[PDB]
Parts: C-alpha cells; structure tokens; sequence
C-alpha cells in the first residue's frame, strides 16, 4: 500500500536529479523590448533542452539504452517535457499573483494566440490537481521515457524503465490524495493534452524562421529546423 | 547530431 524502501530511495534519487536541474531565481522574476523578447524565448528554450538533457542522463537504466533510442527518445519528448517542467514553476515556484503578468507579456510580444490560449489552458488545467514537486518530477521521467515514440527499436526496454516510475506515481497519488481516488487518472488525462503540444509547437517553429529569428544549434539538433 | 550526444556522452 505505502512506499517500499525501494521505491523511496527511486523517488529520492530522481528528486535529486530533478532539483540539481534548476534555471535562475533572477532570470525568473525578470520575466522587455520587442527584439530582446526573440531573444529571452531563444535562451529559456535552450536551458529547457539543457536541463532536460541532463535530468534524462541520470534517469535509471537510461544509459543502458541504445545510443539511437536514446537520441529518439530525448528528440521526441523535448517539447512535452519543457510544457510539464513550465508548468511545474508556474503553479508551485511562482504565486497566482504572479503567471497571469507573464501572460500578458508573452501575449504583447510576437507569438501567436494559437500557440498561447492552448499553453495557458493546460497550465491552469494541471494547476487544477495541486501536484506536488514529486508529481512533477515523475510525470517528466514518465513523459520522457515514452516507448511509443517515432524511431523506437527496442520498445520493451524503454517501458520496462517507465513501469516502476509509473507504480510509485501511482502510490503518491492515493498517499497524497485519499479524497479524490481519480487524482492519477487525472494526472494521465492530463499527458493527452500534453502531446497536442507537438503539433502546436512545430507550426510555432515554422513561423519562427520565416519571420527571421534566430535559432542556437542545439534547436536545430533537437527540433530539425 | 553533435550537441546532443555531446551533452548524453560527458560527465
Ligand atoms: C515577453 C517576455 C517578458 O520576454 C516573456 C514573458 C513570459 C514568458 C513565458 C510565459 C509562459 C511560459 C513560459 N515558458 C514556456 C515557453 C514559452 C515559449 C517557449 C519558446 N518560445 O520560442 C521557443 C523557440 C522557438 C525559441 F524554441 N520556445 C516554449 C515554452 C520558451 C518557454 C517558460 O518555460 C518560462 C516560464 C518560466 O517558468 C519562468 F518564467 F517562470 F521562469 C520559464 C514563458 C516568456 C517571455
């Protein structure tokens, strides 16, 4: 029913990983003109690909994976995985009073409602479920280690590594949340909205280069632009 | 993909 000794020292080891993977505490209440705006979304990109580099890395069996797969799976989660880890500074590491300033600066900036609306409806939406930092941090390895991503040799290796992050999600869900027994269905129902990001993101991306913005070389790489 | 490896690869 509770935690094994086991699944305790996983979760303690992922929070490890997750929190030595934290973005600046300046660079956050910051958060301008128009063409430094093009910037500052160039460089929050590219720290989300940075850290989620690193946080993949030391996610257990991960390196026991073939180099291909690995590449596929870090290619193929990035977008998914930067909209959870915003998601979780959003509502835990920034107050109520605090997310909707954000919105409207991104809003007068360049970027299209098409790509905001749907963003600010999944931040409010996974805000709903009052996830705590250890929620957050699963659901990213969950997200991550998808095996139904494109280019997937070896499939089964992948959700053998995703099955015991899912069991002890699955158990902080009931410990934390007795009241509302569908809180993991939620967190689930919650990944569906989480893949239209995809889709949203590549139009975001195609937009991007014609309307003459700069893209770093580790962009290109993950994303193929 | 050179970045990427680079960043799965060091320690
Ligand atoms: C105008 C103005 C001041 O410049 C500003 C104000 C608020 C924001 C803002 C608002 C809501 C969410 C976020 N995101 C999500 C996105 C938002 C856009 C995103 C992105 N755009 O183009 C790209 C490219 C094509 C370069 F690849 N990628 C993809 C996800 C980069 C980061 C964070 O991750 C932020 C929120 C965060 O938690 C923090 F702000 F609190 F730190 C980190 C940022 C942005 C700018």
């Amino acid at each position: 029913m509770e935690l094994t000794p086991d699944q305790q020292t996983l979760l303690h080891f992922i929070m490890d990983s997750y929190n030595k993977q934290r973005m600046p505490q300046e660079i956050t209440n910051k958060i301008f003109s128009a063409e430094e705006n093009f910037l500052i979304l160039t460089e929050m990109a590219t720290n989300h690909v940075q850290v989620l580099v690193e946080f993949t890395k030391k996610l257990p069996g991960f390196q026991t994976l073939d180099h291909e797969d690995q590449i596929a799976l870090l290619k193929g989660s990035a977008v998914e995985a930067m909209f959870l880890r915003s998601a979780e500074i959003f509502n835990k590491k920034l107050p109520s009073g605090h997310s909707d300033l954000l919105e409207a600066r991104i809003r007068n900036s360049g970027i299209s409602d098409e790509y905001i609306t749907p963003m600010f409806s999944f931040y409010k939406s996974i805000g709903e479920l009052k996830m705590t930092q250890e929620e957050y941090a699963l659901l990213t390895a969950i997200v991550i280690l998808s095996p139904d991503r494109q280019y997937i040799k070896d499939r089964e290796a992948v959700e053998k590594l995703q099955e015991p992050l899912l069991d002890v999600l699955q158990k902080l869900c009931k410990i934390h949340q007795p009241e509302n027994p569908q809180h993991f269905a939620c967190l689930l129902g919650r990944l569906t909205e989480l893949r239209t990001f995809n889709h949203h993101h590549a139009e975001m991306l195609m937009s991007w280069r014609v309307n003459d913005h700069k893209f770093t070389p580790l962009l290109c790489e993950i994303w193929d632009v | 993909h050179q970045l990427l490896r680079y960043l799965l690869d060091k320690d």
